[PDB]
């Protein structure tokens, strides 16, 4: 969807310790948003193990059942190499898959 | 997905962490989650069992770090009750530190 | 007191120095426009 967080004050400069400030939040309707503010000084000691949207997709992609950029050796390979199984009443079926992870990256 | 407010904590402070529960479609879901917290030497000290039922896939939690404890790399491990084999983890460092006043970049 | 300066009794010291705050939760149920809701929060910056 989309989630943006900008300054409510559509004007002015830098605030002063103790001063209030409007905080605009542009997100999807019906969505719940959890917030958190941290002093940048903390990240100077440690910036690892954070939470990023990019790190999320990186995990989703790793859990993909497809193990080939495309195509295959044969018709039964195209489906399997794309994360699918074909089976017909004529006999044409795909290669039996019985292993969770993708092929061990054999360079 | 585990989220901690800070990246590093001092012995005596409180750690605020939230657990996001979603399915393969990244859509929120109500399930039973088992959350543990291990020390640098891989030894669980606290274990909870809350449910994201009607919580909109967000489990707010917190744990106070005792003054007497080993410093180093701590880990928070969570997993669905219906799949003990699949475990997710996020690390947070524990050290006696003091927030500096400037950052240093090496490019 | 008469000096062109501020007395000690008139200087409120800054004490609130948190490392992490604003641990709040807000829902976007406001009138949607183009599928994009907008909530305006009034936060209290620390010292």
């Amino acid at each position: 969807g989309s989630l943006v967080v900008k300054s409510g004050q559509s004007e002015d400069r830098q605030p002063v310790p103790g001063q209030q400030m409007t905080l605009k939040i542009e997100g999807d309707h019906g969505a719940r948003v959890v917030l958190v503010a941290v002093d940048k000084g903390v990240f100077v000691l440690n910036k690892k193990n954070k939470l990023t949207q990019s790190k999320i997709w990186d995990v989703v992609e790793k859990a993909d059942i497809g193990c080939t950029p495309g195509s295959g050796k044969d018709y039964a390979g195209v489906f399997s190499d794309a994360g699918l199984t074909f089976t017909s009443s004529s006999g044409q079926q795909t290669a039996q898959r019985a292993e969770l992870q993708c092929p061990q990256p054999a360079a | 997905f585990i989220q901690t407010d800070k990246t590093i904590y001092t012995p005596g402070s409180t750690v605020l962490y939230r657990i996001f529960t979603v399915n393969h479609k990244l859509l929120p879901v109500g399930r039973t989650v088992m959350v543990n917290i291990e020390n640098p030497e891989g030894i669980p000290v606290k274990q909870d069992s809350l449910s994201s039922q009607n919580q909109l896939g967000v489990l707010p939690l917190s744990w106070d770090i005792p003054e007497l404890v080993n410093m180093g790399q701590w880990k928070i491990r969570a997993y669905y009750e219906n799949s003990p084999q699949q475990v997710f983890s996020t690390e947070f460092e524990v050290k006696e530190y003091v927030l500096p006043s400037f950052e240093v970049i090496v490019e | 007191l008469d000096e062109d300066i501020i007395a000690e009794e008139n200087i409120v010291s800054r004490s609130e120095f948190p490392e992490s705050w604003l641990w709040n939760v807000e829902d976007l149920k406001e009138p949607p426009k183009n599928g994009i809701s907008t909530k305006l929060m009034n936060i209290f910056l620390k010292d």
